[PDB]
């Protein structure tokens, strides 16, 4: 009960949380909170990220909602921002993406599985490749690095601390105090 | 023991699922039968519902390698890989019981979770496997490969005379007394 | 029911509890409570630790949140306060770290597991080594000892009572009565 | 529903309950209740025990919180008070420990388990011996008995009743009627 | 559900239920309700018993609370009073023990289990014998029969309807209408 | 959800439901509701039994409460009234027992199981005989049938529709479109 | 939960849902809602059906409650109405039964396996045949399609869509935009 | 049974995964065959999907120790360790059936929970094992070691002709005519 | 079967986890071979991943007790207690295959529920067992006991040449020319 | 196997729980032993912790049917039905090893859920079984039936000397 | 089959935990071997943990019942009932291997749920079992009864030399040389 009350008070101020793996329910809740907060088209919305990633469609729904409203979204990474946690971390408005000094950021390619007959597997593999290409293209567009560089880097797991992420283009600045 | 007794007159049952152990037993029996006498036919009886593909290719290669002719008899059902094995006999010596059935369809596959590159490699492998199956079926039958591709999209079920007209078998045997 | 009300009334007095093992959920709750209490620029926050440790990244998120806000955080150790509990106890505002007289303290190195292909196992190995080195450096910085001393001591489990912890530098003073 | 209301009203008067095995969450709840009731230093707090024991660290945290505040805590045995239940029962302020006429009191040495490599087994062994010694010393201090006598009686699983506890020193009086 | 409000209004009318087996939770609940209702030292408290029994310690705690609050406790057997239930029903204040006409009562000796080494088995066997003796003596005192009479009558299960219990001494009268 | 509000608003109009097999908890709820509604000695109470019976002791708790509150109890059979449900249906006040036209009624002997040694099995067998005889006697008392007729009819099973039960004497009248 | 508020506000409009398979609990709740709404004697109740059916007795209880009240019940079928679902769908007031255009209706005979001894099996088989005959007679009465025709149709599953149901007599009209 | 008859003709099947029991049986058979006749060839037929690394090591060492030449035949498939065993036959006597496949990839492993030092030791051991495996692959094939290092990063599947061009085998046998 | 033929040639083969049953089988085979011929050597082949300490002590005592010389051959791996059996052979007759590996580490133990006293005796027994293992390693190797104590703190992995330099084995098999 | 050679001697061994299979094996062995030689004695070693009552009755009847004298030796234990089997040997031959025990108690059983009539039939059957066990123990021992009735009410454990004074055995052997 | 030969000479081997089935097998083997020759010496090898007390008493009586002498050899370990079985051999020929250990403690029991009288009877039975075990240990050792009372209160672990000084064994055998 205390957690719900403090979350309500923080949402009242402006704060939103992503402290758990991304799936359908959490994507729906965050989309709901963003749509509700979009009623004021002036003040900026803060979004804290601490999650190991999750599903692709749900996170891309969150990203579309982030890019759809006129408000500015300030993403703050704390503790961990891995897989699509990084992806939503880098999706913030330019100049307003931050990480805490002891935060780690991970990048790697998507993963899935296959089952069915030969033709169904063929179709699913084609669309998996398409989704991977779209992920790489969006990462290159947001970070600033070239598409080929991002493709070379995100072939296995890669880790970054705050300053490597800052120089790499994943985040805009490192936030230490207020 | 009936099975050994039929093995004495060069008869092999394949009546279980096609997996590694079954394939190994079948090829061991085939090699022993070839070694015993290289100029007398070997009879293979098929009553299996299907199985893996590597075992299918291994058994098919062993059948093609041995010098003596191989006579394949379909008894109950012969589905998936069993259909290819039935069609892989010596031409003119492939038989089916009157009420037997033959089922042909494209390979089924399932893979565990992994990165996209591994999935793409696996999908390419599966497509190669399907192409190999199509070529194997086209070689040992009198049907154009395009019709094979159209047919094996879904489960194609053939009776004895449908298989005879389709080219997989050469004869339908009714009774011994009627020759 | 009753526990939630008691926790709320205690939160009204700027008191935060850190029982149970630390994970993503409790880390998010503690971070939310700290951010909500940080609305007062100049006051104090009391934190009680009775935890046997847990996730490294959640503890890091809590630690960075503690360092981020301007308010002084007073940490009081009761019960076990081991592993990441010890780290969060030692990370309080200098001169404002305390432990009850019958309170244990334990220090040891982190633990994890390895799985995957050779390349992924390798990469995870360097990441684990870097995390361990960072933990040692932060412990040395906060406790006032040398990095080599901390590395040598924290190879196996090491136990302290209140006074040994005070002498070692983990805490500042042992509270007996208000 | 009704239980929450009844406990709320009892806590509202002055009263606290420990009618269950002692572990982390109940220890945190009791510590929170003690701290909350410690706002008024003049009044005293009544506590009831019906418990078969529990973990050492949670009980020691409760004991430390009991001693920390300047309020008087009156412990009343309310059925079975064994292991840590006995330890917390005798930890009340002198002259204010009571048991109902039909109450069972038990004392015995702590029990635990061992697992790991030889060195870890060793270290855990010294720690277990040290905590057993501390428990014996504290029991001897609170009960007025000699340490050797406490060790002799607590090696095995000696039982008691109200009057044997009164003459032994575990309690101060037997409470009957108001 | 509706049961919570129904029980709340019944408590407002000074009515207590025990329609479930006795354990630590329900014993704490009954003791809490008795202590709360003991604020008015004039009015009576009605308690209905419908239970197959439970743990000895919890029932003895309830019995002690009943004997301690110096308020009259009117006990009503309401369908089944077995083992500890009949003990609590007979534990009521004299002249205020009743049973419904179609109510079943039974008496038998306690049961338990033993595990451990020889010394532990010895001690627990002695304690089981002692508590059986105390149960027999308390039943003899409350019913008015002879200790040997109760001991011989409780070697095996013994059943009672309302009138046989009334003549035996387990209850004092049988309510029919008012 | 909605069940609580609808049940409370119906209880405000003195309507009680028994739409589930009878056991300890529902028996306690029914008894509590009957006692609460017994505040007004003039108005009557409606019962809406449709259940496949349950335990004997809970059924007799409810039945004894029905014959004790001095208020007229109107019972209505809606779905399936079998075993103890039939008993509670026929236990209503004479001239105020009804069944909907499409209801089913079932009568049969009690069932149970035996386990233990020879003596305990003997005692429980005698008790089962006594309770079966009491069931038959009460059924023959409430209905206009002899004890021999009831004990002969309830050997295995017997089903009734509304009119057959009316003629038999289980109910008083078939209520429709009222 | 949003379901609670929406269901409350809909019930304030005299609208009832039957969206899950029929069993004891939903039958009890729907009967409670019908009785509660029956306080107003000149308005009508709209009942929406989307269910694959359920137990015979619960459905018959709902049917009897529908027929008992003087209020006319307008039934609307959306999704599907199979087995008891269509039986309650056809039980509405004549001229006031409707189905949405993309709705399916299924009819088939009852099915409930039973086992035991030979005599019990014989009795239960007779009961099952009697219930099947009653079902056939009631649906023949409500659709006006004779008994032999219904018996012939109900041997196996039969499906209808809007217009076939209208011409067969299961419903009265196919609703479009109001 | 056919298996005893093929054993009398100095033929060994390897048709299950490579574990301790399978390796023990294979090496016992190899030693017995060597003791029976020390200058007649021994045939090993491979239809296994892989197995443990240590058992692969033991089998490979026993194959390299015995005096007679060892002829390896890949029939259905030879994945991971089985590929190394197939390539480890006597040069010029390694064969595969036409519709056969050979799969090569880097070793896979998993470790239980433990302290960082234990994990570091295990990672060093795994890297050493991979280095040993790629050295074995380079020694018995006509491919530069860096090419093998690049290739075995992911799963690599080779047909019979592809394996022949890779240097793992020597001939592809079609029919006895 | 090949195992019977190997046993006829005075070869005891150990490729299973060291437990009570395997130890009993090895001890019975050793006694039978010693009875049949008290002069010829007995060969023990090790491919086991370790096991309990009691079976280790029993097997070691039996293999030291018999009068014939015992030749230990490591292959694949020899971990924990098995390593001791590799080093407990008669000097100059302990050997391993080129690619075999050896594990050495302190014993791992687990005790269930119990009072503090019982755990005290259990810990004393475990420490005594570890000291006994250290002494056993010191006696049969060419390394001072302090170095072994420092080494077995964590898992130590030795290749064939590393084992040869360590003193656990006397020579490394290469091939049969 | 030692069991085969012990059977060749003329010794039946009953160290397993008493169920249908064990009773069938014992009866077959007894019939074969009687068939081969109807004059020499048959030795039965008892180390069983009791079992089912029907199997007990079958084995007891088979033992009383055979012509050769059956010598029963108790080693380890003989509980419940095994006590009856031990006391059912021919007089003068029942014996037990020094520190063994004989445990006797009334039968224990349970029944599935059913109507009251079935439960009554089952209770009557179990009472008949206990009475039959009582008679079997009474006629094959020394103590009167009333004392046994009062005695097997709870578990009764007898040592070798206690059993000898009770009359279940005849003489305690230390060494053959 | 080595066990066949060991039983063929005189040897009964006891390497499994003591329960009813194992006790029945040991009793049958002892009786059979006594039937072969009532004047030779039977050997019993103990490498087992403890077990049920009834089986312990059965085996003890069986060994004390036949004429042939019983030679007890401890190897690996002999805990609880196995220690009593070791000490139950005929005096002068009870021996143990150098690294064997002997563990002794009071019996551990667990009764099911039941009424108080049943538990009292079971407790009396357990106490008399403990006293009987005490008497057995005192009879076959040189240690007085009270010292055994003190010792068997908790787990007592004895080495080979410690057991010899205790009086449980007569000789510690090192080697056949």
């Amino acid at each position: 009960g205390l957690g719900d009350q403090v979350y309500n008070r923080l949402l009242n101020e402006r704060i939103i949380f992503l402290g758990q793996p991304v799936d359908d329910d959490i994507a729906n809740k965050i989309t709901a909170q963003l749509l509700l907060l979009a009623s004021d088209p002036e003040k900026d919305i803060y979004l804290y990220i601490n999650s190991p990633g999750g599903s692709i469609t749900a996170g891309m729904a969150i990203y579309d909602t982030m890019q759809y409203i006129k408000n500015d979204v300030v993403t703050i990474a704390m503790g961990l921002a891995a897989a699509m946690g990084q992806f939503l971390l880098s999706a913030g408005t330019p100049g307003k993406r931050f990480a805490l000094p002891n935060a780690e950021i991970l990048i790697h390619q998507p993963s899935a599985g296959l089952a069915g007959s030969a033709s169904d597997i063929k179709i699913h593999a084609e669309r998996l490749l398409h989704t991977k290409k779209r992920m790489a293209e969006l990462t290159s567009q947001h970070t600033g690095q070239t598409i080929e560089q991002i493709t070379r880097d995100s072939d296995r797991d890669r880790w970054f601390d705050a300053f490597e992420a800052k120089e790499y283009g994943l985040i805009d600045d490192v936030m230490t105090t207020a | 023991d009936p099975y050994a007794k039929l093995f004495e007159e060069r008869v092999i049952f394949l009546g279980v699922q096609i997996d590694d152990a079954s394939a190994n037993d079948v090829m061991a029996q085939l090699l022993c039968l070839e070694s015993m006498d290289p100029d007398r036919d070997i009879s293979v009886y098929i009553n299996s519902p299907g199985g893996s593909f590597t075992a299918l290719t291994a058994i098919y290669d062993t059948m093609q390698y041995v010098k003596p002719d191989v006579q394949t008899v379909c008894m109950g059902q012969a589905a998936a890989a069993a259909a290819v094995l039935l069609a892989a006999g010596t031409p003119g010596k492939r038989m089916a019981l009157p009420n037997a059935r033959v089922l042909i369809h494209q390979p089924y596959s399932e893979t565990g979770r992994g990165q996209v590159s591994d999935l793409e490699i696996a999908a390419n492998e599966i497509l190669r496997m399907r192409s190999q199956l199509e070529d194997m079926l086209a070689k040992h039958s009198t049907t154009p490969v395009e019709k094979i591709r159209e047919d094996i999209e879904r489960d194609k079920i053939l009776t004895a005379e449908d298989a005879l007209s389709y080219g997989l078998i050469d004869q339908v045997i009714s009774t011994r007394k009627m020759d």
